[PDB]
């Protein structure tokens, strides 16, 4: 149902902060946070564990905290895997639903269909401690999916697989959910799975919220300058910059353009020091078509010497420090300061250091 | 290389301990299986020779220890049954405490070592009409001590008291055992307080009841103190160790008193290899 | 949450009732004079004293109360050390545990101590010290070993394999796995051999009653049963049945001692992806 | 040196008599007292293990009256004919009481000195009896007409199935002629002869009409001793029959409120007293007024007998001293044993001891009956009494002897006869299982 | 040193059948390869661990395939992570310091460092019950990296870290091997880590390798048909074709025209159910002047009408099974009848079935 978490908090003798929120029934939510930010913890407490200390909580329209875990029709796919080591894989799959309707006619195909969705059939008959990681957590990952709760809580479920066996995942994980099932709070910090799968994404750090909208909202228009640099993994490269409205700065130059988004930053009294944001998935090379049919495309990069490969297209250390840029597959340049770049000035993040929110989109 | 450099650190491991167990016990073993292949009497040494498994056949062929094994083992397998279904719910209580900071965990573990004597005498003195604080509670003139069957009953409370504080701890220490995230998956899977117990907590310490299962039902099965000093004999409840103590110490009649031990040591052998057999994952698999 | 926690006050009294009840008519019978030891009437009227005065006179109850508190305190450590290495070798090692020492170490403890002790009698005689500490010792130690390897070897084996491995691959040669790896995982598995050990070797009277002399290692349990009041035919019950409340001192501050190490879940190490 | 052992129920009194003889007395040799242990048959086993190993040691030993020679019979503790040309026999029967030189021979001599004797005796309530009935037909009688009374009609008797039902069955078997095994340790002469059979029959009905009596409850079935002398303490019993501990026991007891409904609340003289845990030697006064207030509601007689008239002949016990076999030197323990049985000692042992004491004429003097105001009727206990029976094996034949008895309800007399004396004759041809 | 595996047979029925390869000093080999394919068992049987049936394994001038693990001198993190639970991280850490060279006031310094060097510094003194997944992550890490042991092998060290994080750790991982680190043994899966720090990699499934090449010759160059399937995350080669050397048409055109190589594709000459294997990040819109700054190379015109907007780089799903093609975000696209899809025909590496190699690079 409409899980509210209304300034949720625990302590410890600090872990989250006010979590002021809401997530509607049958969308998914993708929390996301570096390392440590009161991430694992929200779901153990959406969950039956882990008692608040602030005091609220409305899975749906009720009162529900304090209360049994079992009460509350939640599954759940940890961090870590349970994995009863005494069961085999058949019982480690039907435990959550032998507990529940018994028909021995059900189980039989049950956990033979979810077995086979996530490619487990041949594997009904080994025990857990016989079985690598990869099987153990999609046996985690099934015991949770064959439940078919009002909510599933899947916590980091799919961590250590292969790229076809995660392509695959991430479609019978949400061609799954599609049916009905569950208002989902997916985590993930893997900036492909939170953009392909969540309705509505939500990054988090030291348990503040910094933004809840959608994964193209976020990539396009990303507000306090950390969700910023933070999404899109070559992270945006941040240039320092002058206040100077019209054309507003460079490390190494002035001009710049793009006065069709000035008409709302005239209203700013923000400090003169100006951070310029410019992502590199937006930069090319000025050898292809010089930015667009207009050759005016602020061709400036000179010093790039650390060319990493990468196969597909290839990252180039840009420097004026430590700055990143991404040319394409076929660039010409081994090692050689010869690659004179050009980036896009009509689509790039201004910002500043004190608050931040210089989104100024829609 | 390792096959040999664990062997090898192995042996001289288990060195000390094969050693002591056979210096002090194995001559014993020897000289009361001796005993057992010939006549013997104590009373006139050198008197005697070879006679084969005649005392087996003699103490088979009675009436007077057929009677004191059908106690023995019917009190065994009630005392013991009994035993580790309140130990169960005491490590419960001991365990998920939250003012058992030896509050409880200490009281527990004081009624079992209280000595034996000093503990059955304890229970003469109160089932006795007229003198005790409970005998009085039953109705005038009762005396469940001349009877059978409540003679039973209070020798075998007087053992399940006296020896709840050794199933309650191992059923303890081998569920601090038992990690948090799979009790925490259980409680979250479906399962209250008792579907948690029987299907995630009790089979992961199905080795540390064989160990409560193991060393208890050997010395409730030779059960002679508080069967001795509590009515010891008294209209046929008299337990099979007593029936080897009586013809062997204040009878001089070793050559059969060797014999009633040997043929107690096999029958609990027998136990002791079913149950080994019946809990697959044990000590040495 | 005083939801859970009236239910958990009261089966937290139903408990420290029921196992102490009889400890309670125990000292009602310790702390009652002569006369009135047989009127029930668990609260005791009329207290007196005279009984413990009266065991301990001058060097009766000293004697054997020392040399059990100063013989347990050895037995305890001698059989949970070297009953340890065995134990450690049968769980995480491959050849030793076979179904020989088990088989052997399973037929000891359980074969009838009565038959037993007359040929420990025998020969204690003429070949060593017979009625002193290291003759009274060995053989306590030989009983309960059995008890201290099946508690050991069943508890040494639930610690995570992964564990060791990573034990193995810092390069920790086996003295040091077995003293900062697997020794604090199991201390919950260790203070229950070693209290046990302690609660067989401090008040057993079957091989201290006959393989015991004088006031040279006279046992407590031992000088506790053959007490005499005022007459042959008799029980002295201000002196059996009031003993007890003080051998029960020590077993009392021992557990009290190592209930600390049995902590509960320690081990966050698992699979954990 | 010649270290003497005795049970340690009864030892500070021997520890006493034994520097009396052994630093009062020239320097000879010393003595001292390693003491064993107080199960009455611990101490046999003890001694039998210590025996059997031929350990060089254990001169002189302490052995109960009921090992009369059949500890010995393999040749265990030495006779006395044996003696080094010493009095051996002619001082340890020179003039001791006829009964406690019965209880020592074997077949034709003596294995054994006895050193302390014990009779049993009625002790009745004086207050409201004065015809302390003499024969038990009728003394199970009174107790019928006394069922008036709720609770002074108990009998207390010592019959839980142990050593106390065959020293209480013994007394009215012989009480009527005939012996359990024989006049010597190779038949079963309890009911070969209609003569013999006429009186076991009746010893039975009196050991069951006494436990299915119209006044006596259950609790009667599993009661030793202690019970028989508690009941009278407490005040619900009217007839009793125990050892003569039992005046010492009451007039030490009965003054701390466990009394038997005899005021005797403590004069404060005595009262005025925080006495350790002994309670005696209050300079013969309090313990001289404390016996005149009991005169009156305690009252005892020799015991009673089944016949007419005749007096029961008692089953006597107590304990002997004999020299062992396995001391390559023994005339020093022939030498120190008579002078551990002599005038003073044995003195002694009863004056300021617990044991009645044995000799010619001490029961008969102002020396002696200070102590032991039943003195006129235990001297005469002593003479005609029924030693228990004598055998080449005990500990196995009275086993069996009550665990026969051991249900009294429902004895049913005229039946367990045959089953009693099959089971006594299974014990001593040396064929079955002891239960 | 030199660890040259011959023929290292494990089962126990399976597991790896056949692993014949040398490691010099210095190098990676960063194995990869789909979920239960061994490479646990792998690294374990380098470490002596779960003792090899029928292989004979050697480092330097020896064979220790039977010596005790500890007489190797090989750190080693786990897929799981082994963490002392009781041992606060700091001598958590400080552990493997502990055994052999104890001077305290080097102890006290290198572990500081080092947790410096992982971003612990904080989170420094307690105990590894109490912490999250990634910092028990980072410090089963740290309690490989603090040794300067004579070899590594780490089994996906980096699982559940942000990528932030991540490409910090990676860069700090590659300078620590740079210092002086031998066959540091790198199984991991996500493909952007695995072509940035090899410098050789291993693909293999269920046990047998497949190639041992350059992460370069690997992604340019495939060989086996599954190294291009596997590798290159959002791979496609569903193409069918049907060799007609000059006029080799496709299920959308002419398309296979290049003689500066068809020479060697001739001398092919083998079945004709080969298929083209067309990579998704040369597949475009119809924005770049086609061929190479020219026309007619074969928009496509396809119907399909699926979208992923991950980023400013899309994915248009393509079937008129199942193909898949990057396209960049300037190309206002939906769910209807939309772009012609031009392919560079110069990058095809035709592959061919039955035997499943065609490396076509040689
Ligand atoms: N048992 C504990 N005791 C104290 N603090 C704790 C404990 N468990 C967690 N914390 C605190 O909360 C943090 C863990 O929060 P959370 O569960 O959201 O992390 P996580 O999602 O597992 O981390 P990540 O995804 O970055 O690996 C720890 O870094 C610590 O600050
Ligand atoms: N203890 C065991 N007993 C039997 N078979 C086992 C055991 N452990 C693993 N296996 C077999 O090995 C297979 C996995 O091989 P291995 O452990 O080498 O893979 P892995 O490379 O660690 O896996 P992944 O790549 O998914 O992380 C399992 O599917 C199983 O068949
Ligand atoms: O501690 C009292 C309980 O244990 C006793 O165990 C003793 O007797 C056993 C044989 O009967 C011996 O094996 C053991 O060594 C003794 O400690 C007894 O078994 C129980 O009846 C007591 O309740
Ligand atoms: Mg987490
Ligand atoms: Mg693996």
């Amino acid at each position: 149902a409409e899980i509210v978490l209304d300034r949720v908090t625990k302590s410890y003798p600090a872990a989250v902060k006010e979590f002021s929120m809401t997530i509607a029934d049958g969308e998914f939510i993708i929390l996301v946070g570096p390392s440590g930010c009161g991430k694992s913890t929200t779901l153990n407490m959406i969950a039956g564990l882990e008692e608040i200390t602030s005091g609220e909580l409305r899975i749906g329209g009720e009162r529900v905290n304090e209360k049994a875990p079992k009460d509350r029709d939640i599954a759940m796919v940890f961090q870590s895997y349970a994995l009863y080591p005494h069961m085999t894989v058949r019982q480690n799959i039907a435990f959550p639903l032998t507990l529940a309707k018994v028909p021995k006619a059900e189980i039989a195909a049950k956990v033979e269909e979810t077995a086979k969705i996530l490619d487990l059939s041949e594997l009904l008959d080994r025990k857990p401690g016989q079985l690598s990681g990869g099987q153990r957590q999609r046996v985690a990952m099934g015991r949770a999916i064959v439940r078919s709760p009002k909510a599933f809580l899947m916590d980091q479920p799919l961590s250590n697989l292969d790229a076809k066996l995660r392509v695959q995942m991430r479609a019978e994980i949400s061609r799954l959910q599609d049916r009905l099932g569950t208002t989902t709070v997916y985590v993930t910090h893997d900036q492909t799975e939170a953009m392909t799968l969540g309705d509505r994404v939500v990054v988090m750090l030291a348990g503040e919220v910094q933004q809840i909208g959608t994964p193209d909202e976020l990539y396009s228009s990303p507000a306090n300058l950390f969700v910023a640099g933070f999404i899109g993994s070559p992270a945006m490269n941040f240039f320092p910059a002058t206040r100077t409205d019209v054309g507003v700065r460079l490390p190494f130059g002035e001009v710049t353009l793009t006065p069709h988004m000035l008409d709302l930053l005239d209203k700013q009294a923000r400090p003169e020091n100006i951070i310029v944001g410019i992502r590199p998935e937006h930069i090319e090379d000025s050898a292809l078509l010089d930015g667009y049919a207009r050759i005016r495309a602020l061709t400036f990069s000179v010093r790039a010497d650390i060319v990493e490969s990468l196969g597909a297209d290839k990252y180039v250390h840009f420097t004026t420090n430590q700055f990143i840029a991404r040319v394409s597959a076929d660039s010409r340049v081994r090692t050689g300061e010869q690659i004179e770049l050009a980036i896009d000035t009509t689509k790039l993040s201004i910002f500043d250091a004190a608050t931040g929110l210089n989104l100024t989109r829609d | 290389d390792d096959k040999k450099s664990e062997r090898r650190l192995a042996f001289w491991l288990i060195a000390p301990a094969v050693l002591l167990m056979l210096a002090v016990t194995a001559y014993p073993i020897g000289y009361a299986v001796w005993l057992s292949l010939q006549r013997y009497n104590l009373a006139e040494p050198h008197d005697t020779e070879f006679i084969g498994l005649a005392n087996y056949v003699t103490v088979l062929t009675d009436g007077y220890w057929w009677t004191a094994f059908a106690v023995t083992l019917g009190i065994t397998v009630v005392s013991v049954a009994i035993e580790f279904a309140l130990g169960l719910a005491l490590a419960l209580v001991m365990h998920r405490t939250i003012f058992g900071k030896g509050a409880v965990r200490t009281a527990i573990l004081i009624p079992y070592g209280i000595v034996t004597v000093a503990a059955s005498y304890s229970w003469y003195y109160a089932w006795t009409p007229g003198t005790g604080y409970l005998a009085n509670l039953l109705p005038e003139g009762s005396a469940p001590l001349t009877d059978q069957l409540p003679s039973l009953a209070i020798v075998v409370l007087a053992e399940v008291w006296k020896t709840t504080p050794f199933m309650a701890l191992l059923l303890l220490a081998g569920l601090a055992l038992v990690p948090q995230d799979l009790l925490n998956a259980a409680q979250v899977d479906g399962a209250g307080p008792w579907k948690r117990l029987t299907k995630v907590i009790l089979p992961m310490i199905k080795p540390a009841i064989l160990v409560a299962l193991l060393f208890r039902t050997l010395d409730a099965f030779r059960i002679f103190d508080n069967i001795y000093i509590l009515t010891g004999g008294s209209n046929d409840t008299g337990s099979v160790s007593i029936l080897g103590y009586d013809n062997l110490f204040k009878a001089f009649n070793v050559g059969l008193g060797s014999a009633i031990s040997v043929l107690i040591f096999l029958s609990v052998a027998i136990i002791a290899f079913i149950y080994i057999k019946i809990f697959g994952a044990a000590a040495p698999g | 949450d005083a939801r859970r926690a009236t239910w958990w006050s009261v089966v937290n009294i139903l408990v420290i009732v029921y196992a102490l009840i009889p400890v309670l008519w125990i000292l009602s019978l310790s702390l009652k004079p002569t006369s009135s030891v047989k009127d029930g009437k668990l609260i005791p009227t009329e207290i007196t004293f005279a009984n413990y005065k009266a065991i301990f006179s001058g060097d009766a109850f000293t004697s054997a109360l020392f040399n059990s508190i100063g013989i347990g305190l050895i037995t305890t450590i001698i059989a949970v050390v070297i009953g340890g290495m065995a134990a450690y070798a049968v769980a995480r090692l491959q050849f030793p545990g076979k179904q020989l020492l088990i088989g052997v170490a399973l037929l000891i403890a359980m074969f009838p101590h009565i038959s037993l002790v007359t040929p420990i009698f025998n020969m204690w005689r003429g070949i060593g010290l017979f009625d002193t500490w290291p003759g009274l010792i060995i053989p306590y130690i030989t009983f309960a070993l059995p008890l201290a390897i099946y508690t050991l070897s069943a508890f040494f084996r639930e610690i995570p394999w992964d564990l060791e491995k990573a034990a193995k691959m810092d390069g920790a040669t086996p003295a040091q796995a077995f003293r900062k790896v697997i020794a604090p995982l199991a201390a919950p598995g260790i203070v229950t051999a070693a209290i046990l050990v302690f609660i067989f070797a401090w008040n057993d009277l079957l091989l201290a009653l006959s393989l015991t002399a004088t006031q040279r290692a006279i046992t407590a349990p031992v000088a506790i049963a053959n007490f005499t009041g005022s007459s042959q035919f008799e029980e002295p019950t201000g002196s059996i049945a009031a003993g007890a409340m003080v051998i029960t001192i020590p077993i009392i501050i021992f557990v009290l001692i190592f209930q600390r190490r049995i902590v509960a879940g320690l081990t966050s190490g698992a699979v954990k992806g | 040196v010649i270290n003497y052992y005795t049970p340690a129920n009864e030892e500070a009194t021997f520890k006493a008599v034994a520097n009396r003889c052994n630093e009062q007395l020239g320097g000879r040799f010393q003595i001292a007292q390693r003491n064993l242990p107080k199960g009455a048959d611990d101490q046999r086993l003890q001694l039998a293990r210590r025996l059997t190993g031929n350990d060089k040691s254990l001169d002189v030993m302490a052995l109960d009256v009921v090992w009369t020679a059949e500890f010995a019979e393999a040749g265990w503790a030495v006779p006395l004919s044996e003696d080094p040309a010493g009095l051996a026999e002619a001082d340890a029967t020179e003039n001791t009481l006829p009964g406690p030189l019965e209880t020592a021979r074997w077949q034709d001599e003596l294995y054994a000195a006895p050193i302390t004797t014990n009779t049993q005796l009625l002790w009745y309530r004086a207050d409201l009896m004065p015809a302390p009935p003499t024969t038990w037909d009728g003394m199970l009688d009174e107790a019928n007409r006394l069922y008036r009374e709720g609770g002074p009609s108990w009998i207390a008797v010592q019959g839980k199935q142990y050593e106390g039902m065959v020293v209480w069955f013994n007394t009215l078997l012989q009480s009527a002629g005939g012996q359990v095994l024989s006049d010597d340790g190779q038949r079963v002469t309890l009911t070969d002869t209609p003569e013999h059979r006429a009186a076991t029959v009746k010893a039975l009905r009196i050991i069951k009409s006494v436990a299915t009596a119209p006044g006596a409850d259950p609790s009667i079935t599993q009661t030793d001793e202690n019970t028989a002398r508690l009941a009278l303490e407490q005040g619900k019993a009217a007839l009793e029959v125990n050892w003569p501990y039992v005046l010492p026991s009451l007039l030490e007891n009965a003054v701390k409120g466990g009394v038997s409904f005899l005021p005797l609340d403590g004069d404060p003289a005595l009262q005025g007293s925080i006495n350790d845990v002994g309670t005696f030697s209050p300079t013969d006064e309090q313990f001289d007024i404390a016996f005149d207030a009991s005169k009156k509601v305690f009252g005892f007689a020799p015991y009673p007998g089944v016949n007419p008239d005749e007096p029961a002949r008692v089953t006597l016990g107590g304990l002997n001293l004999a020299v062992a076999s396995t001391s390559q030197h023994k005339a020093e323990a022939f030498e120190a044993i008579r002078c551990l049985r002599n005038v003073e000692n044995q003195r002694y042992t009863s004056i300021e001891g617990g044991l009645p004491a044995v000799r010619t004429s001490l029961y008969d003097d102002p020396a002696f009956q200070k102590k032991y105001p039943q003195y006129e009727i235990i001297r005469q206990q002593l003479t005609n009494a029924a030693v228990r029976p004598a055998t080449p094996v005990y500990q196995a034949v009275s086993t069996r002897m009550s665990a026969t008895l051991a249900p009294i309800s429902d004895i049913d007399p005229e039946r367990t006869a045959d089953e009693l004396t099959e089971a006594v004759q299974k014990a001593i041809d040396g064929k079955g299982l002891i239960p």
